[PDB]
């Protein structure tokens, strides 16, 4: 599936993902495109920050959804 | 009620506390798959609240835009009495966020915002986080009016707002028409005919810029 990740400075990122990808896996795909280590990423969707260990389906994130990327120091 | 009574009710509400406008991308879908199942239940064992819909709040003097990216939508003007599930300036009940997380963060830059779930946060916690009221949702009709009072009174133009509502057939008061759009008029024409044939003869309403005007036939 195709999902979108918006940054806080205008940019839209497009990613190919599978519904069973972990959040850690999605952050690895963001790292590959944007250079942000996964420990320095927050992913926000429908008003919640997404936890590592969980998958996209655990948050019921469907196709063409938009996530919001926020940078953090650590965690 | 007949057409003239629906129009009178519509304008009475528009000129006092306001009401709702729901643009739709596919009027046949709205008719066949939302309005008709509602009516089937209403005429059967009773109206129920299975179908929720998005809508914008409209009100006289509130220069509010409606969501229509391609200026080609018809839509429904819906009574203020429709069941309200939530409203923001930015489905089943429980899913409306209490505040806009990304907006609030770019207002306050408070990273503690990300430690909460915007669907499960207390008033105390929202106050403790410093969430400005501009980014908070509201949950009754009086607070929608309050949220929109300042731009209305200023005559200032505002972007489309979002309410989640559950309208019943009795709540549909008019058919939205975009005066600049042949396609909106063509779709509105078909929707209005289909609704009249079900017993709901509705006026065509040109809403724009906090003003609403009845139309003969489009």
């Amino acid at each position: 599936m195709q999902i979108f990740v918006k940054t806080l400075t205008g940019k839209t990122i497009t990613l190919e993902v599978e519904s069973s990808d972990t959040i850690d896996n999605v952050k690895s795909k963001i790292q590959d495109k944007e250079g942000i280590p996964p420990d320095q990423q927050r992913l926000i969707f429908a008003g919640k920050q997404l936890e590592d260990g969980r998958t996209l389906s655990d948050y019921n994130i469907q196709k063409e959804s938009t996530l919001h990327l926020v940078l953090r120091l650590r965690g | 009620s007949n057409r003239q009574e629906k129009l009178a009710q519509l304008m009475r509400q528009f000129e006092s506390g306001g009401l709702y406008l729901r643009t739709v991308s596919d009027h046949r879908d709205e008719f066949e798959n939302t309005f008709m199942p509602k009516l089937d239940a209403c005429l059967g064992h009773g109206c129920d609240e299975r179908y929720w819909s998005s809508a914008t709040f409209i009100q006289q003097g509130l220069n509010g835009k409606v969501h229509d990216p391609h200026a080609d939508r018809t839509g429904l003007i819906i009574s203020a009495d429709a069941r309200l599930g939530g409203f923001s300036t930015f489905y089943f009940p429980g899913q409306f966020p209490k505040f806009d997380m990304m907006g609030a963060y770019q207002a306050t830059w408070n990273e503690d915002i990300f430690s909460v779930d915007a669907t499960a946060v207390s008033e105390q916690q929202m106050d403790e986080l410093g969430i400005p009221d501009e980014y908070r949702s509201v949950f009754d009709f009086d607070r929608i009016q309050e949220k929109m009072a300042q731009p209305r009174l200023a005559g200032r133009e505002v972007e489309p707002t979002e309410a989640k509502i559950c309208y019943q057939p009795k709540d549909v008061l008019g058919i939205y028409v975009d005066v600049d759009s042949p396609a909106s008029q063509s779709k509105a024409r078909e929707l209005q005919q289909a609704m009249r044939e079900q017993g709901f003869d509705l006026p065509f309403i040109a809403y724009r810029g906090g003003a609403a005007q009845e139309l003969a036939s489009v």
